[PDB]
């Protein structure tokens, strides 16, 4: 609600209402100010995971963003070697996608679930997760200065359609295999 | 037991299924209207579908639904011989998409097809089947009624259930004369035949009240089911007998049918 | 298609975006739901197939209406009757003064009738949440978004595990039960019921473990007496905290004794002992149910 996942302090960023009530959103103005040096002392690390497909990543992205379009990639990047925090500073992780409606929220939920699984309640490695409100489109419209290269490549472009279909197939296959493995593990010890 | 057996809606669900099975019933004797395929090709296709479902470990409900879709599609559409398998594949695909938690991909359905049809052809046929059936993919089957009937046996006997399933699947191969019987009647006849074969019992008195089926009105279907249970070893299509020889089905196809029916 | 004149469009991006259109010839307002098949490498999706198959049989005043389906080799259009707003928007607009208790009673009565109709036709909604409940100006609330719906058997088999939204997921799904049934939907309603009374989510968890801990904190940690067989569940751990059950007077203050009893019966741990939609309609809570008209600020 109004406290971070480990129930130790409130959310630092000015939260904005979003489509999903589960997550906490931030409008592009907050991240534009953050990239402009507004919370240097109060933030240790600022991670901006670009949950879009790589062909979208090459077509324009936020400065300092990392493209992680697969759950395994995000788990490798964030949880295998967690960014250890300390007193007086916080680690904030911001997810986003083209519209921040399907992919970015899904990655945020997956990161929270995997962080909960790998720790002891209620300790979390990344207690502060945000989703950029409106997706990359609104950030491009309002903060085109920070988007290198200054371009916008839609997911449903007339080009890269084969790449989009291949990436969707890979995501579907991974999800199905994980679900089947979990189902077998559950039914073997019911 | 409990909410798993749906004690508040089981009677409502059964009445709804009884009213629905009439609507989803294929036209009796549609093979005469077909000028290129006969019942032998249909039997071969259903046997191949049984083998395909055994290959991918699909549910029996998937096979029953696929056969229902094939019959309904053929009852209103005329197809050539070389396309018949295609429609079967399509129906199977659709049935999986309606039943399986993890249905096989379209690539697998093209694979078991043995590359006589392409992926685009399979998708086109799936679209055609969906258009012809008008998206009426939720149809009562013999499995759906047998599963409800199995709750009325005391004590429970998995051999009886497996034999009833085996007989209900045997009824799928031959369009003659199981196209003139509703799934509930075939399920009742199969359950009674399994009970008589295994434990020597008969059609329960708690089920004649629930379904209204007495042993007198089940006789026309019971005679045919007994006849093709006796003739199962000599049938040209033997995939169901091989499938039900496994230990998971308690080897029900290896049992001996009763010499005569005490009806 | 060309027959329907698109007027308004809601749904950001290409994610099941819906269009409020008007019929060109008869002047009927409808909602077009778009499904892409050119981008779908495996034909028509299973969710769309199930939704169209199961919504063509569910004809109830409290279930959304599938007027027509426009079938094309590259596009699929589901035509629904137009309803102004979902229940989440209504609660957000009525977040200051709250939904009046007679309106909550009428909405719960209508939702229970719709769920009873769904369950008597072997359909499991499995996606019940305020975003899927559509209200109108006259004062009728209807179930919607049957994409996750499924037709079950008697008795049920093992179905899809990852179904209900985590906030409204039953404890039997969270604990990895082999079989779930209609009692999965009723739990959702119970949660929605609380969300209508307290104007906030009853169990707002961010993960399965957090959701289970919130449920345990509010309703007490289950044991073999309350929920027989709970200790042998695949996803149950003997290291769970031993919390105590909170009295419902503080959980839902505005509710009276009858409302509290109905909510407690809807949120029963044991799926066998959980109330059903048909048996909930006979509860004394609905003795004086009347249908008011929402103000519809938005």
């Amino acid at each position: 609600s109004m406290v971070i996942g480990d129930f130790s302090k409130g959310y630092l960023f000015h939260t904005v209402a979003g489509k999903h009530q589960d997550l906490k959103y931030i409008s592009p103005e907050i991240m534009a100010s953050v990239l402009n040096g507004k919370f240097a002392n109060l933030i240790k690390e600022f991670v901006i995971i670009d949950c879009r497909y790589p062909y979208e990543y090459e077509g324009g992205h936020i400065k300092g963003a990392v493209n992680l379009h697969m759950e395994e990639e995000v788990e490798d990047f964030l949880l295998k070697k967690p960014i250890v925090p300390t007193d007086g500073k916080r680690v904030i992780v911001v997810f986003h996608s083209e519209f921040s409606s399907e992919r970015g929220p899904r990655m945020c939920r997956y990161v929270r679930e995997r962080d909960r699984l790998g720790n002891e309640y209620p300790k979390l490695h990344y207690p502060e997760l945000y989703v950029l409100k409106g997706g990359y489109k609104e950030f491009f419209m309002k903060c085109q200065s920070y988007c290198e290269p200054p371009s916008y490549r839609p997911m449903h472009h007339e080009d890269f359609k084969e790449d989009l279909k291949k990436f969707r197939t890979k995501s579907r296959t991974w999800a199905g295999e994980k679900s089947k493995r979990e189902m077998y593990s559950r039914l073997k010890k019911l | 037991m409990g909410v798993n057996e749906v004690p508040d809606y089981h009677e409502d669900i059964h009445t709804y299924l009884r009213e629905m099975e009439v609507k989803c019933k294929p036209k009796v004797g549609y093979m005469k209207k077909q000028p290129d395929i006969t019942n032998s090709m249909r039997a071969i296709l259903v046997d191949w579908l049984v083998e395909v479902g055994e290959e991918y470990k699909l549910q029996n409900e998937t096979l029953h639904l696929a056969v229902n879709y094939i019959d309904r599609f053929l009852s209103s559409m005329s197809v050539l011989r070389g396309k018949l398998q295609l429609v079967g594949t399509a129906a199977m695909l659709l049935a999986s998409k309606f039943e399986e938690i993890y249905p096989p991909e379209v690539a697998e359905f093209v694979y078991i097809t043995d590359d006589t049809y392409t992926k685009k052809q399979v998708l086109r046929m799936e679209h055609l089947v969906l258009k012809v059936l008008a998206f009426d993919l939720a149809a009562p089957t013999i499995n759906q009624f047998l599963t409800q009937y199995f709750l009325h046996q005391q004590p429970a006997n998995c051999k009886v259930e497996s034999l009833a399933m085996f007989l209900g699947e045997l009824s799928l191969i031959d369009a003659d004369p199981y196209l003139k019987y509703l799934p509930s009647v075939i399920a009742a006849a199969a359950f009674h035949l399994a009970l008589y074969t295994v434990t020597g019992q008969s059609w329960p008195e708690s089920l004649v009240q629930k379904t209204g089926y007495t042993l007198e009105t089940l006789k026309p279907c019971l005679l045919d089911l007994h006849q093709t249970y006796l003739r199962a070893p000599q049938h040209a299509q033997q995939s169901i007998r091989e499938k039900y020889k496994n230990s998971k089905y308690h080897g029900v196809s290896l049992l001996n049918p009763p010499e005569t029916l005490n009806v | 298609m060309e027959n329907f004149q698109k007027v308004e469009k809601i749904g950001e991006g290409t994610y099941g975006v819906v269009y409020k259109a008007r019929n060109k010839l008869t002047g009927e307002v409808v909602a077009l739901k778009k499904i892409r098949l050119d981008t779908e490498t495996e034909g028509v999706p299973s969710t769309a197939i199930r939704e169209i198959s199961l919504l063509k049989e569910l004809n109830h005043p409290n279930i959304v209406k599938l007027l027509d389906v426009i079938h094309t080799e590259n596009k699929l259009y589901l035509v629904f009757e137009f309803l102004h707003q979902d229940l989440k928007k209504f609660m957000d607009a009525s977040a200051l003064t709250g939904i009046p208790l007679p309106l909550i009673k009428s909405y719960l009565f209508q939702l229970l009738q719709g769920l009873a109709f769904c369950h008597s036709h072997r359909v499991l909604h499995r996606d019940l949440k305020p975003q899927n409940l559509l209200i109108n100006t006259e004062g009728a609330i209807k179930l919607a978004d049957f994409g996750l719906a499924r037709a079950f058997g008697v008795p049920v088999r093992t179905y899809t595990h990852e179904v209900v939204t985590l906030w409204y997921r039953a404890p039997e799904i969270l604990l990895g039960c082999k079989y779930y049934s209609t009692a999965v939907d009723i739990w959702s309603l119970g949660c929605i019921f609380a969300e209508m009374v307290t104007r906030r989510a009853l169990f707002p968890g961010d993960s399965e473990i957090d959701q289970l801990f919130r449920i345990f904190r509010t309703l007490g940690t289950p044991d073999e007496v309350v929920w027989p067989g709970v200790t042998s569940m695949p996803d149950y751990k003997p290291s769970f905290p031993k919390w105590a059950r909170q009295d419902f007077s503080k959980v839902v203050p505005p509710l009276d004794e009858d409302g509290r009893s109905l909510l407690s019966q809807m949120l029963h741990y044991d799926p066998n002992k959980r109330i059903s939609a048909k048996a909930a309609l006979a509860h004394p809570f609905f003795q004086d149910v009347t249908k008011p008209v929402p103000h519809l600020r938005l």
